[PDB]
């Protein structure tokens, strides 16, 4: 709404192509190794109706990043 | 595009820092 997480999420969805999971190397190609590695580690094992190899659930990153320890 | 999406990510991270410094 007044944030930019909802926007990033929509952009991520479009980044992967209406997929709740994105390729580890693909996001590493978009985001710098530093952020990409953190994202890869902060992501969760895809989880869905189809096991996507080399791709993990990105929604978990936004969820982990959504929860603040002082908000 | 891919470049715009990444731009938004960086901007969010960027403004997030300032937001936290404020409250």
């Amino acid at each position: 709404d007044t944030d930019t997480a909802d926007q990033v999420m929509a952009s991520f969805k479009i980044l992967a192509g209406d997929k709740n999971y994105i390729t580890m190397d693909e996001l590493r190609r978009e985001l710098p190794p530093d952020q990409a590695e953190y994202c890869i580690a902060r992501m969760a094992p895809y989880t869905g109706p189809d096991s996507v190899p080399g791709a993990l659930d990105y929604m978990s990153f936004s969820t982990a990043l959504y929860g603040e320890s002082d908000l | 595009g891919k470049f715009y999406a990444t731009f938004l990510i960086q901007e969010y991270f960027r403004k997030f820092k300032k937001r936290k410094e404020q409250g």
